[PDB]
């Protein structure tokens, strides 16, 4: 089986900046060499076949070269909807091998998260159960700190995180903290606030609720 | 135009057996040459074999030739995987791809196949009420394997749009929520519904979020 290797693995570049993503291939594999894109969440789609050919309606600012057994993958401008991981594929011989992705990634300005909570609705309450909800929309960079506080005493526990890719128009993350309670636990407080410590604040963001409005 | 389709994913014992259907549209299938690719979470692709259009040729990656075996039928435009004693190094999104030019032009959107031990569960939606910009959404919780799919008003309601990776909890099964910002001057004239797909398990759920 031909070994297919790519450089870099990963990289970081502002939009306007020139891209260059490299492919070598284990022996002589002629122009049968192809360049896929996959998009966070997405199936692949076909960008560039038979090394230097663009697929119907792929963006002109991407290109491709070379022969035998070192390509080269071009993008003349780099944009926003480029946020993905690109594959090189070899269909000389048989089995068709694809070399391990290039995850590219975007640098951008410091951009502060709008914070907003969610207080556990009357549906779920039936069931015995409470989760609040924390949202930290649209931030850069990607590091973030959140606290809850549950009549201003600390949580030590029962919360968790998850965070989305690089947005494909303005390149930010967004966060969601799910603090989970009983309906009895949930009952035996007031007010309920998730704390945002973030590098475009000034100060840490608190957003509340009392619990019943 | 070119449409690809997959079925038949979702959970598997290990050692067990399983098979994926490939529906298509748009062209004429019994001329094209038909292909499988898989990718593991987080991982890369890796291709998995081919099958021409009158059945003659069939081939495979070499450490993949026993646990796969592809066919096809011209008559019902469809292409078919049969997996065959499942190992957790199986686990992956099943690509079902239309070789052209070759290169592979269009691409399905994959089927998920989890290889384990435990068992299916239906998840339950709540909303997550809004209370310049406003953000409404709904939480999705406590279900087995991966993936649920969210759309907001049956794909109409796509901009400001963040559905989170799903995340696995103490009791072992997984939980996700979906939100979105909107106007708020149009919280009390438009009406929001997210519509969540547990295929696993069969599941449909459209809940309406209202302030």
């Amino acid at each position: 089986d031909i070994q297919m290797t790519q450089s870099p693995s990963s990289l970081s570049a502002s939009v306007g900046d020139r891209v260059t993503i490299t492919c070598r291939a284990s022996q002589d594999i002629n122009n049968y060499l192809n360049w896929y894109q996959q998009k966070p969440g997405k199936a692949p789609k076909l960008l560039i076949y038979y090394t230097s050919r663009l697929h119907s309606g792929v963006p002109s600012r991407f290109s491709g070269s070379g022969s035998g057994t070192d390509f080269t993958f071009t993008i003349s401008s780099l944009q926003p909807e480029d946020i993905a991981t690109y594959y090189c594929q070899q269909g000389s011989t048989l089995p068709f091998t694809f070399g391990q992705g290039t995850k590219l990634e975007i640098k951008r300005t410091v951009a502060a998260p709008s914070v907003f909570i969610f207080p556990p609705s009357d549906e779920q309450l039936k069931s015995g159960t409470a989760s609040v909800v924390c949202l930290l929309n649209n931030f850069y960079p990607r590091e973030a700190k959140v606290q809850w506080k549950v009549d201003n005493a600390l949580q030590s526990g029962n919360s968790q995180e998850s965070v989305t890719e690089q947005d494909s128009k303005d390149s930010t993350y967004s966060l969601s903290s799910t603090l989970t309670l009983s309906k009895a636990d949930y009952e035996k407080h007031k007010v309920y606030a998730c704390e945002v410590t973030h590098q475009g604040l000034s100060s840490p963001v608190t957003k509340s609720f009392n619990r019943g409005e | 135009e070119v449409q690809l389709v997959e079925s038949g994913g979702g959970l598997v014992q290990p050692g067990g057996s399983l098979r994926l259907s490939c529906a298509t549209s748009g062209f004429d299938f019994s001329r094209y040459w038909m292909s499988w690719v898989r990718q593991a979470p987080g991982k890369g692709l890796v291709w998995i074999g081919e099958v021409n259009p009158d059945s003659t040729s069939i081939n495979y990656t070499p450490s993949l030739k026993d646990q796969f075996t592809i066919s096809r039928d011209n008559a019902k435009n469809t292409l078919y995987l049969q997996m065959n004693s499942l190992r957790a190094e199986d686990t992956a999104v099943y690509y079902c791809t239309r070789p052209n030019y070759y290169a592979m032009d269009y691409w399905g959107q994959g089927t998920l196949v989890t290889v384990s031990s435990a068992s299916t569960k239906g998840p339950s939606v709540f909303p997550l009420a809004p209370s310049g910009t406003a953000a409404l959404g709904c939480l999705v919780k406590d279900y087995f394997p991966e993936p649920v799919t969210v759309s907001w008003n049956s794909g109409a309601l796509t901009s400001g749009v963040h559905t989170f990776p799903a995340v696995l909890q103490s009791s072992g099964l997984y939980s996700l929520s979906s939100v979105v910002t909107v106007p708020s001057s149009s919280l009390g004239t438009q009406t929001y519904i997210c519509n969540v797909n547990h295929k696993p398990s069969n599941t449909k759920v459209d809940k309406r979020v209202e302030p």
